[PDB]
C-alpha cells in the first residue's frame, strides 16, 4: 500500500542488478588473468629454449 | 616455473660445456706458447754454450 516500501524494493532490485554486473566483471577479470599467466609461462619457456 | 627449470637444466649443461671449452683453450694456448719459447731458448743456450 505504501510508496516507501516500493522505493525500498526498487533499491533492492537495483542492488541485485549491480551484484550481477560485478559478478560478470570479476569472472572476466579472472579469465583474463589466467590467460595472461599461461602466455607468460609459454614465453619464458620459449626464451629458455632460444 | 617447473617447465622453465626443465629447459634451464639443458641450457646450463650447454653453458658448462662452453665454459669448459673456453677455459681449456685459454690454458692450453698460454702453456704451449710458454713451452715453445722455453724450447727455443734452450736450443739457443746449447748453441751459445758451444
Amino acid at each position: 500500500v505504501d510508496q516507501r516500501t516500493r522505493d525500498a524494493l526498487q533499491r533492492s532490485v537495483q542492488l541485485a542488478i549491480e551484484i550481477t554486473t560485478n559478478s560478470q566483471e570479476a569472472a572476466a577479470k579472472h579469465e583474463a588473468q589466467r590467460l595472461e599467466q599461461e602466455a607468460r609461462g609459454r614465453l619464458e619457456r620459449q626464451k629458455i629454449l632460444d | 616455473q617447473s617447465e622453465a627449470e626443465k629447459a634451464r637444466k639443458e641450457l646450463l649443461e650447454l653453458e658448462a660445456l662452453s665454459m669448459a671449452v673456453e677455459s681449456t683453450g685459454t690454458a692450453k694456448a698460454e702453456a704451449e706458447s710458454r713451452a715453445e719459447a722455453a724450447r727455443i731458448e734452450g736450443e739457443g743456450s746449447v748453441l751459445q754454450a758451444k
